[PDB]
RNA sequence: AGUGGGUAAGAGC
RNA sequence: AGCUUUGCGCAGUGGCAGUAUCGUAGCCAAUGAGGUCUAUCCGAGGCGCGAUUAUUGCUAAUUGAAAACUUUUCCCAAUA
């Protein structure tokens, strides 16, 4: 709370000068009228946080809730939908054992992706609809 | 990206808060540090160079 | 969701009267307060429903 | 015992410092890994049929 | 035939480590 | 169930021990037009089959270093005699010495062999990675890209399939013959179901997702039913289902 | 029938309510409500509720 | 838990509960807030809290902190020895450590 | 413990079970001074507010209310009972006793999962719900 | 918007028709454009022209 | 060596 | 006389993004909000709380459901 405080004081200090340079309230009435509000701002900044109720966890849902479709729904379905390369990734060939190409983890495999018998003569291209991009606020900050 | 890296090297001195966690190996607690990606890329390039 | 002040105070009094290892002056066992009519309870069997009902009727003042 | 009733009246209600974004955060949605990862994994592992002679132990239809 | 894993201490010392591998 | 490679539906666990397969578990049956015939796994008259141990499928460091030195001397000789005749090493003479040198020869033919040469101090970075990632790295000491693959499990899994009686016996332990699939060749698995994959992210609760995570376990138990759901393994009273 | 007539009447009554100017001064609103013959406060209602009540009363009359 | 109960009991015994029953949950909230503030190593000072009540809460927090430290440095050493421990126990001990 | 509401006679327990039409009633049967009951009390109080929407918590002292001890086998140090629309709900916890939670659970997340699964199963009209987490083994290692 | 929606609620206003353009054609009238494509094209072009001419006549009246 | 940790819930007759 | 500049409404066309839009009889704010550059310089809202399918409406299928099933005093053991 220091830097902010300084700014406030500076501003009020300026006012005092803008009064003192013209020789007004020589007793200091403007001084008190500014110091009391400075103390008030400091108290407000240091005030204890208010009482905030906690949100109870929502009940489990059942039945049907009508959700709209359209361009946003289409875009979200494209973003979260299963891609061709991802669909081919979780297909594992029966019987034909594949050597684990990831030394750092044996639990990771590409499945049919790059494996013989995958049914794709050509290579499965990358669905650019699943490209990784930053948020709007991250773009603003950048 | 390289221009941002050079600007951060030349000017940036204050950084954001980095989180800390501890991996438990039941013999010692290894610190793991969480750094913002924006600074992470600069640090990675600096380390490689 | 929580009981009012009277209920909390009474519950703490009841717990203190039982947990003498935390309260009081005399240290008895974990669940003893120190230091005619016996209630009849249904066993959950429909056959004994009538017997419990008539026992409760006899329990009247 | 020396506390007066007015001082009892003056105890303030406890407030929570953290704001809405921490008390009741919005759902942290999950997203699948981009296909670029699988593309890079499959592209890696391909082997050149030849090596540059400069290299040493430590460097269609 | 119990299905439990047996410790090979004091076992299979007639075999090296580079065997059964080309 | 445990030592069956994951493609055949098993867990594919590596065994650094001594596990014997009872002989009674190496017999299968097949029905042809003449009738039902029974087969054992091996003509060998020995003790009960022992699954191959990972012990014998790792080459010792002394052998590794001697082989690496010999291979690198051979590669240096080949390179120095090929500079004169002006031909690049084209993977043909470097076939016997394929997975021998410690900086495995496969790294010479790696796709990103040019951009890796400017990656310096990678062992130290790998060691220090434990201070950035929340998961401990078992291979904190070597890099697959830079150093190559230092271990081959092809022979181990080959001999583990061989010891278990092969695909025929392993599938005899499973429900494979209950699917009436004519052969085991043109088949594939699917790691997650359509609803299971679509439910990996639908804003579920902790209980819901925790229950959903056990579906592959259900598929695994069903695949191994003719073996797990057996009287011998689970002694005691048997109960039939309602219908 | 009467149902369509009454719902339409309430429809244009609400539409008239949205297009009526009411002063933001609490004192003037209180004086106007007193002049209209209605109590200023309805079971401890808020000033916005008082302004809405005055607007509805003006709309009806 | 017992410690908290004990402290709570004491306060409700000297709180004129027939006049101030509504403050029991307030007192418990103050106790929890003081414990959280000590656990987070952040300054804690309720301005309107009475001095005897503040002393009560401070002593309770000191006792709870001593128990917390001893429990952490006991469970950690039990785990190091190879003892059989649950999963939530390890998470709680790691948080405390 | 002391924070949660307490029921003093069996009729109050019956009224509490009957009066809930759309929330699962979770009743802890035991003694407030029992350490295992203390763990149940502290966990329930920790999650008494999170699951307020679809649950409610009541505390019953079986010494002052023994009226169910015979019928509900209320003899373990601490038991947990779940009711929905005046119907006791069983949970296949994996311990062999689907009627009640007779042991102390340390994790409040596990109890929230149990309550939510009970609510989901009993809302659908079912009387027995499968617990999200198995409890035939304490998973200590 | 609330006024229009509540007018639709009370039956004074017909429910709004989907706004169809050439790109929107096969999405709104896909199951029916195969019946008779030229009539569908005429209908969607008529709707687009109706919107356009409403805009133009509003401008002209405002002139 | 050993008990268990193996109760489907529901509808009234 | 045309053209043109800015702000503001009404619209029509098109693009993009859904980790966000909105609410403020809550407080503070050009008498300075907020400052990591560049500080004898910057200059606008921030904070807290609340709403939600990360703005909200409809429209159409879908299923949950909805309608009902014998919703009516059966057995085991024994007399006569």
């Amino acid at each position: 709370l220091r830097r902010k405080a300084a700014r406030l004081v500076a501003a009020k200090c300026t006012l005092a000068a803008r009064v003192d340079s013209f020789h007004e309230s020589t007793e200091g009435k403007v001084g008190y009228e500014l110091k009391d509000e400075i103390e008030r701002k400091f108290d407000k900044w240091q005030e204890p946080p208010p009482v905030k109720q906690v949100k109870p966890l929502p009940a489990p849902l059942d039945g049907q809730r009508k959700k709209r479709g359209g361009r946003r729904y289409r875009k979200m379905k494209e973003r979260l939908g299963l891609t061709e390369i991802r669909k081919q990734a979780n297909r594992m060939s029966f019987g034909e054992i594949e050597e684990d190409a990831y030394q750092e983890d044996l639990g990771f495999s590409l499945g049919h992706l790059g494996k013989s018998g995958s049914g794709r003569v050509r290579q499965t291209q990358v669905n650019e609809a699943t490209k990784a991009r930053i948020s709007k606020t991250l773009q603003r900050t950048l | 990206a390289l221009s941002r890296i050079k600007r951060h090297l030349l000017t940036q001195r204050a950084f954001k808060e980095v989180g800390i966690e501890f991996m438990d190996l039941y013999s010692h607690l290894v610190p793991v540090y969480d750094v913002e990606p924006l600074e992470k890329i600069t640090d990675a390039y600096l380390d490689q160079y | 969701v929580y009981a009012p002040g009277l209920d909390i105070e009474s519950s703490l009094k009841q717990l203190a009267e039982r947990r003498t290892d935390i309260f009081g002056v005399e240290e008895t066992a974990i669940g003893k307060k120190i230091g005619p009519e016996e209630k009849v309870t249904w066993d959950g069997h429909s056959g004994s429903m009538a017997r419990t009902q008539q026992a409760a009727q006899a329990n009247i003042t | 015992a020396e506390v007066t009733e007015e001082e009892w009246l003056s105890i303030p209600e406890v407030g929570d410092a953290r704001n809405k974004r921490q008390r009741n955060p919005r759902y942290e949605k999950l997203t699948p890994v981009p296909d670029s990862f699988f593309a890079k994994h499959l592209q890696t592992g391909e082997n050149h049929t030849s090596v540059d002679p400069r290299q040493t132990q430590f460097g269609r239809n | 035939p119990t299905g439990e894993v047996l410790s090979l201490v004091g076992k299979l010392e007639g075999t090296r480590m580079g065997d059964k591998a080309q | 169930v445990f030592y069956t490679p994951k493609e055949l539906g098993g867990l594919g666990m590596l065994s650094m021990g001594h596990v014997l397969i009872p002989q009674s578990d190496l017999r299968w049956s097949k029905q042809t037009d003449v009738g039902i015939t029974h087969f054992r796994s091996g003509m060998s008259h020995e003790e009960d089959q022992l699954i191959p141990n990972l012990y014998r499928y790792i080459q010792p460091w002394e052998s590794e270093f001697i082989d690496s030195q010999r291979v690198w001397a051979e590669y240096a000789l080949k390179r120095q005699e090929a500079i004169a005749q002006n031909r690049r090493l084209t993977l043909e003479d470097l076939e016997d010495s394929w997975d021998r040198g410690i900086p495995r020869i496969n790294t010479l033919f790696q796709k990103d062999r040019h951009t890796l040469a400017y990656d310096k101090g990678w062992r130290v970075r790998t060691d220090f990675k434990q201070y950035q990632v929340l998961k401990q790295n078992p291979f904190w000491w070597t890099h697959q890209r830079h150093d190559g693959k230092l271990w081959n499990l092809n022979n181990y899994r080959t001999d583990m399939i061989q010891a278990l009686g092969g695909v025929e016996g392993i599938l005899e332990h499973t429900l494979f013959k209950g699917t009436y699939f004519p052969t085991w060749e043109g088949l594939f698995w699917e790691k997650a179901s359509g609803f299971e994959e679509s439910m990996k992210w639908k804003k579920l609760t902790n209980a819901q997702r925790s229950g959903l995570n056990q579906i592959p376990n259900r598929r695994f138990t069903l695949w191994w039913s003719p073996t797990i759901n057996r009287a011998n393994v689970y002694v005691g009273f048997q109960v039939q289902l309602d219908l | 029938s009467e149902r369509q007539a009454e719902v339409l009447a309430e429809f244009e009554r609400r539409k008239r309510a949205r297009q009526i100017n009411v002063s933001t001064d609490d004192s003037e609103v209180k004086a106007c409500l007193r002049a209209l013959g209605e109590p200023i406060t309805l079971f401890g209602e808020g000033p916005a509720e008082r302004r809405e009540r005055l607007r509805n009363i003006l709309s009806v009359v | 838990l017992e410690l908290r109960a004990a402290v709570m009991h004491d306060i409700l015994d000297m709180m004129p509960e027939g006049i101030k029953q509504n403050k029991a949950r307030t007192i418990l909230q103050h106790l929890s807030e003081a414990w959280r503030c000590w656990k987070a190593n952040i300054p804690w000072k309720v301005p309107g809290l009475p001095t005897p009540i503040e002393n009560m809460i401070l002593r309770y927090v000191k006792a709870k902190a001593d128990w917390w430290t001893n429990t952490a440095h006991y469970n950690r050493e039990r785990i190091r020895r190879g003892a059989t421990v649950d999963k939530t126990v390890c998470k709680k001990n790691l948080g405390r450590l | 413990s002391y924070m949660l509401p307490h029921l003093h006679n069996g009729w109050q327990v019956d009224q509490a079970i009957l009066s809930e039409e759309d929330r699962v009633v979770v009743i802890r049967f035991g003694h407030d001074w029992d350490p295992t009951c203390m763990k149940m009390d502290e966990v329930l109080y920790s999650i008494a507010e999170k699951v307020k929407n679809f649950a409610v918590i009541y505390l019953v002292d079986i010494t002052e209310v023994p009226d169910f001890n015979k019928m509900y086998e209320l003899y373990d140090p601490c038991t947990v009972m779940f009711f929905f629309r005046n119907k006791h709900i069983m949970i296949d916890l994996g311990t062999g006793n689907n009627n009640k939670i007779n042991w102390a659970m340390e994790d409040k997340q596990e109890m929230v999962d149990i309550i939510e699964t009970v609510y989901r199963g009993a809302r659908k009209g079912r009387g027995l719900v499968v617990s999200p987490k198995d409890y035939s083994t304490k998973y200590r290692y | 918007q609330k006024e229009l929606q509540e007018k639709v609620r009370l039956g004074l206003m017909p429910p709004p028709e989907p706004k169809v353009r050439i790109s929107n054609l096969m999405r709104v009238l896909g199951t029916e454009a195969v019946q008779d494509p030229t009539k569908v094209e005429a209908h969607v072009r008529a709707q687009m022209a109706k919107r356009q001419k409403a805009h133009e006549e509003a401008n002209a009246a405002r002139k």
